[PDB]
């Protein structure tokens, strides 16, 4: 087994210590849900090739531009979320983070990861939003971000339903397997 | 760890750790409360738990089996004995707090009314100094720091020996050297989050409600102090390198 490292970066609200809990539980927890996430070594096996993949959260450093740095050396992918309920969250993704994520750690596959999936049927977050003259962000709004930006790729998930979780984790980790 | 403090946060919540007929005396506020308080607490063991991996199993362990240049352990564990001393002292308080709230006759069964006094205590005066001081040093110190364990791994023999063998078990998976130092780097990031989510379920005394929103204030001026004083020390870095930056 190959050892990679793997780091998720989004806004704050953006659903990204709840994708990591989830992930490395295999389960939504039933009692309670942390509030943070230390680490991880994910045993994974992809397309034949067995890796040990350490995964890591940004959460908390936000606010601080020379703690948050210190995440990113020999990072091996990148899993870049926003929230499906916030197109604000999405709006920021070329802004401010392609920029950073570009320059510590050049030449890394970036996927951009759209979190809350379950949230684009949902009537709270529908009649929340249209007061703001806004929507849920829309498959091929996320889609055109992760093809402008230079994303490895484009995928959702749903780390309330479980839904698509496994299937980013395998492929961040066939991203972080090439060249 | 100890044995004792470990089984105390075996479970993976309050309401969890505690028997469930003291469970059921409380009211679903409380409840949820006390979740993130032993949160905050079992996160601040296992934080104290990677302190003592980096100073007995690591640090130590070159010091007596191995012929490193001098200087050389302290570059891959920079402020580990200031960090361990300032955590394991804010733990003996966390579980003195616990320990002092416990139901007599029991060793699980407790409720913590006070804990932002506490929190106060910890991110204000002499110890708030010495966490700015100790992090803005360690957190320049991190680059560094990695840059020269991966030179030793891939040039000393002995040394790639004594680390493969020192982190074979799997209790110590997460906890490689590199591991450990972001962990550390971590830690003091996390306390806002936590710190937020108790305060959210503390409006029951308006004065609890009061010194967890001081304490979240003191924590975050900490933080901005620490981000302010971070430069990356570069070995091998020129005078012109610095003063053009
Ligand atoms: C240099 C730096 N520190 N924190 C964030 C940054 C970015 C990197 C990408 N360009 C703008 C500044």
């Amino acid at each position: 087994a190959i050892r990679k490292k793997l780091v998720i970066v989004g806004d704050g609200a953006c659903g990204k210590t709840c994708l990591l809990i989830v992930f490395s539980k295999d389960q939504f927890p039933e009692v309670y849900v942390p509030t943070v996430f230390e680490n991880y070594v994910a045993d994974i096996e992809v397309d034949g090739k067995q890796v040990e993949l350490a995964l890591w959260d940004t959460a908390g450093q936000e606010d601080y531009d020379r703690l948050r740095p210190l995440s990113y050396p020999d990072t091996d992918v990148i899993l870049m979320c926003f929230s499906i309920d916030s197109p604000d969250s999405l709006e920021n993704i070329p802004e401010k983070w392609t920029p950073e994520v570009k320059h510590f750690c050049p030449n890394v596959p970036i996927i951009l990861v759209g979190n809350k999936k379950d949230l684009r049927n949902d009537e709270h977050t529908r009649r929340e939003l249209a007061k703001m003259k806004q929507e849920p962000v829309k498959p091929e709004e996320g889609r055109d971000m992760a093809n402008r930006i230079g994303a490895f790729g484009y995928m959702e998930c749903s780390a309330k339903t479980k839904d698509g979780v496994r299937e980013v984790f395998e492929m961040a980790t066939r991203a972080a397997l090439q060249a | 760890s100890m044995e004792m403090d470990e089984k105390d946060f075996a479970a993976d919540s309050w309401s969890l750790a505690v028997d469930s007929s003291f469970l059921q005396q409380h009211k679903k506020e409380v409840m949820k409360q006390q979740d993130v308080i032993y949160e905050l607490i079992q996160t601040e063991l296992h934080h104290v738990r990677t302190l003592k991996i980096m100073t007995r199993l690591f640090r130590t362990g070159m010091l007596e089996e191995l012929h490193l240049e001098p200087g050389v352990v302290q570059g891959l564990f920079p402020c580990v004995d200031e960090l361990s001393d300032i955590h394991t002292r804010f733990l003996s308080q966390l579980l003195e707090r616990r320990r002092q709230a416990l139901c007599p006759g029991s060793t699980r069964n407790f409720v913590i009314h006070r804990l932002g006094d506490l929190l106060i205590s910890q991110f204000s005066g002499p110890s708030a100094e010495q966490m700015c001081k100790t992090y803005s040093e360690f957190c320049s110190r991190h680059s560094k720091a990695l840059k020269l364990y991966k030179e030793l791994y891939a040039r000393d023999k002995r040394f790639q020996q004594f680390i493969r063998k020192v982190t074979r078990p799997a209790v110590l998976k997460r906890h490689g050297v590199q591991e450990c130092i972001l962990l550390v780097t971590q830690r003091i990031t996390k306390y806002p989050l936590l710190i937020s989510r108790i305060l959210q379920h503390s409006h029951g005394i308006e004065e609890e409600r009061q010194d967890l929103t001081t304490a979240l204030g003191l924590v975050k001026e900490l933080l901005s102090n620490v981000d302010e004083g971070i430069y990356q020390l570069e070995k091998g870095a020129r005078l012109q390198e610095i003063y053009n930056r």
